[PDB]
C-alpha cells in the first residue's frame, strides 16, 4: 500500500540557518521529496528547530531517517523520526 | 542504506552519509600514530 502516510517524517534539531532548500537537496539523495514544511517562527524569522518533509516513496523515508538521524549538519545532530504529519494550508 | 530509489531533482552533489563512526574507527586503528 503506497498511499499511506508513512511517506511523512519529522525532522528535529534543525539549525537556525537551515531552510527548505537545504533540506530538499539533502533529502533528495534519499529519494523524491514532494513537500517540505520548514517550521519557522514568525517572531524571529528563523527556523523553530524542526521541520517536515514527505516523500513520494515510503522507502525513501527510511533511507532518510536512518541515515540522517544522528548525522551532524551545521554542527548539530539531526533527529529524524517517522510520523504521520498532516499539513495545514 | 542500499536501496534502489533514484534521487530527487533537488539533489545537488551533497553526500550525507551515516556510518561516519566506522570511518573514524577505521583510521583510529593506529596504536602509536594519530587516532
Amino acid at each position: 500500500n503506497e498511499y499511506k502516510d508513512n511517506a511523512y517524517i519529522y525532522i528535529g534539531n534543525l539549525n537556525r540557518e537551515l531552510t527548505e532548500g537545504d533540506i530538499l537537496t539533502v533529502f533528495s539523495e534519499y529519494g523524491v521529496p514532494v513537500d517540505v514544511i520548514l517550521s519557522r517562527d514568525e517572531n524571529t524569522g528563523e527556523s523553530q528547530g524542526f521541520a517536515y518533509l514527505k516523500y513520494e516513496d515510503q522507502r525513501s523515508t527510511i533511507l532518510a531517517v536512518d541515515n540522517l538521524n544522528g548525522f551532524k549538519i551545521g554542527g548539530r545532530a539531526l533527529k529524524i523520526d517517522h510520523t504521520f504529519y498532516r499539513p495545514k494550508r | 542504506n542500499r536501496f534502489a530509489i533514484m534521487p530527487g531533482s533537488r539533489w545537488d552533489g551533497v553526500h550525507r552519509s551515516n556510518g561516519f563512526e566506522e570511518k573514524w574507527f577505521a583510521k583510529q586503528n593506529e596504536i602509536n600514530e594519530k587516532k
